[PDB]
């Protein structure tokens, strides 16, 4: 969205064709214009007929028709039943307390209905006590019981507060927020379930999805914030069974990137099911899609068995015949190569990176995956379910195809998850806070000034959430030096408060200063 | 390939003299055309690296990316080449003193025309037309080598 959205033309000119003479604000919003020796005072109301105002109110409802009121709409503090503020309090570790505000706002829609009031009465913040967002981890909350027809939230509550968001319009809230609202709720009541199982970088990562999938038009695969919450987790298994239904297609596969975060031991299982459905696709039998994950496997005997009984496809015979050798004879090898950059040059990319993968090449692969196919999930894929879980060959990779582009987008997330497959784990945890241009000689990548810089740089606040986790588990390389750190933490809070700040989830920030841990 | 040498002169005099305007601005014909002379005095065994050297050039240029023309004057000169090696070679001759293999000679030179997606990135499409000059013995077109064209060819 732009950082300013007009709200009003004030159109003297429908009037007198002398230009605007003076033009001066005053109380309450009063933009008093002057021309000739005549005045055009206009109040603080709007024109809902004005494009301007028509588009900036957009679908919200608003108390008041005010550019003073309108402008503390479209800015300022988040009514605290925003999608918006919740998603920012649940990937702060303050899960508790969102599920106290959605029973909060069930019981305040009940009062209003009961009462036959407005909604448009609603409390922006529900009737909750500051202190509540100010608490310092999330086991420490204290969950507060209501009233016996409904004491604490649960799937009840959940679905009657699925169905007023239905029967009512929140006040404040473009439609498309009270969608995401609502795949919040739900998504809420996923984390509730499995929030006995999975520790606060899963129900992170739950969410995480949860809201991709209602994003599926504009966004084609899960963020990289996504996927470094998951590989940070301690139970890649649970969130890989979760995710798991929606995981049929190798191009399913690469919407959730599971080739970057999921345990490797799941990685085989998940490449042997992603073949056995790329093979029969809905069109028909062609051992030639599933090779790649066959042999990455290590099991060309399953596909030459393929590649036989698929009697009917034209190049059946031919790779019956070649395949069948033993490529660690060098004259074989050799032949292996030249058919792979034969195959190159035929403009048969997936072909020649089977072909290269036949003879356990794996460095051309990999590289045939990464940028002629243009698969860096799948080339993940293969380096590590081939070779190793990290390195060596995943890390050249890395360093050299998937580095340079982050340096140049000026990208943490993908920095870090860099670091961290190099097993570089002490400056991976750094690489959230500094950008990767100040990282181990990466100047020497790319100049300075040809990373992105002003406006684009915009901060996320959770890449300090977290770092804030990383580095209360990994102290032992943040002992040796103290007040380095601090002069950057220092430095990242204030920077990521005035984003949380300017999104308005104020009271986050708040948070975010006053627990902060700095570690002596 | 077995013709007058005062028709490659002239093409050696007349296409630096005529211009193309296809790249925008006039450009001798010459800058874009290049020539395979081999006379008829000179040897008749060259007449058949004459029609190799030619398609082979417009290949590579096809495999550029550009829409190269092979024109063949004649093509009956390098049939009658391999007649002259064939007779003095002692194998069988065929209907007319060509040898059996002619057909398949033709058939191999002219297979290599056609549009074709060139090897290699960044991906290029390029064409190789040929135009192939017979000169059938009397004017008659019941000859070997016009037959063989005839039925190889595509436009007559």
């Amino acid at each position: 969205t732009p950082s300013y959205l007009p709200i009003e033309k004030i159109d003297i000119t429908a009037h007198t064709a002398h230009n605007i003479g003076d033009s001066v604000w005053m109380k309450n919003g009063t933009f008093v214009v002057a021309s000739g020796n005549q005045f055009y005072i206009k109040d603080k109301s709007l024109d809902l007929t004005d494009p301007f105002t028509y588009q900036s109110i957009g679908s919200r409802k608003i108390l008041s028709n005010d550019i003073l009121h309108l402008s503390s709409v479209l800015n300022g503090p988040l009514p605290v039943y925003h999608p918006q503020f919740l998603i920012q309090a649940i990937y702060a570790n303050k899960l508790q307390l969102v599920k106290e505000l959605l029973l909060r706002l069930f019981l305040a829609l009940r009062k209003l209905d009961f009462e036959s009031q407005d909604v448009s009465n609603l409390d922006s913040n529900l009737g909750m006590d500051p202190l509540k967002y100010f608490i310092a981890k999330d086991r420490d909350y204290p969950v507060e019981s209501f009233p016996d027809p409904y004491p604490c939230f649960n799937k009840t509550v959940s679905l009657a507060l699925t169905e007023q968001l239905t029967k009512t319009t929140l006040p404040y809230l473009t439609r498309h927020q009270q969608i995401t609202l609502i795949t919040v709720i739900e998504a809420v009541d996923e984390v509730t379930k499995n929030e006995n199982i999975v520790d606060y970088n899963g129900v992170r990562f739950l969410l995480g999805v949860k809201l991709f999938l209602s994003h599926k038009n504009i966004q084609k695969s899960i963020l990289m914030r996504d996927v470094s919450w998951a590989l940070h987790s301690d139970n890649k298994e649970i969130l890989l069974s979760s995710i798991d239904r929606h995981i049929t297609s190798w191009n399913r596969a690469r919407e959730y990137r599971i080739a970057y975060w999921i345990k490797e031991q799941d990685l085989v299982k998940k490449f042997e099911d992603i073949a056995k459905y790329e093979f029969s696709k809905d069109d028909k039998r062609d051992p030639s899609r599933c090779a790649i994950f066959y042999l990455a496997l290590k099991k060309k005997q399953i596909l030459l068995s393929l590649w036989k009984m698929a009697i009917g496809h034209p190049e059946q015979q031919k790779m019956v015949r070649f395949i069948s050798n033993d490529f660690t004879v060098p004259r074989w090898r050799t032949a292996a190569l030249k058919n792979a950059f034969v195959l190159l040059s035929k403009h048969r990319y997936m072909d020649a990176a089977v072909f290269f993968l036949l003879t356990d090449s794996l460095k051309d692969c990999v590289n045939v995956l990464c940028k002629q196919v243009h698969d860096m999930d799948l080339a993940i894929g293969v380096c590590r379910v081939y070779e190793g879980d990290n390195g060596p060959v995943l890390g050249e990779l890395l360093t050299a195809q998937m580095l340079p582009e982050t340096i140049k987008e000026n990208d943490r997330w993908k920095a870090s998850f860099i670091y961290w497959k190099l097993r570089k784990q002490e400056v991976a945890i750094k690489a959230l806070l500094t950008a990767p241009i100040d990282l181990e000689n990466n100047s020497s990548i790319v100049d300075k000034e040809v990373c992105v810089n002003r406006s684009f740089l915009v901060e996320d606040p959770a890449l300090l959430y977290l770092y804030n986790h990383l580095r209360n588990r990994n102290l032992k390389y943040f002992i040796g030096s103290l007040n380095v750190e601090a002069k950057i933490e220092c430095t990242l809070i204030l920077r990521v408060t005035d984003i949380l700040c300017r999104m308005g989830c104020n009271y986050l920030a708040v948070s975010l200063v006053k627990n902060w841990k700095f570690i002596e | 390939c077995g013709e007058r040498g005062n028709e490659m002169a002239e093409v050696l005099m007349e296409f630096p003299e005529l211009y193309t305007e296809m790249s925008g601005t006039k450009e001798p014909i010459m800058k874009r055309t290049t020539l395979v002379a081999n006379t008829s005095n000179m040897p008749v065994a060259a007449r058949e690296a004459s029609i190799y050297t030619g398609i082979t050039l417009a290949e590579y240029f096809r495999d550029q990316g550009k829409n190269v023309s092979m024109i063949a004057d004649s093509s009956s000169r390098w049939a009658e080449a391999l007649r002259e090696i064939s007779g003095r070679l002692g194998e069988m001759p065929a209907d007319q003193g060509f040898p059996a293999y002619l057909g398949a000679k033709l058939a191999s030179f002219y297979e290599r025309a056609g549009k074709a997606v060139a090897l290699g990135s960044p991906d290029r499409t390029g064409s190789v037309s040929i135009v192939a000059a017979v000169s059938p013995a009397g004017g008659d077109f019941s000859d070997p080598v016009t037959t063989a064209t005839l039925g190889i060819t595509q436009v007559f």
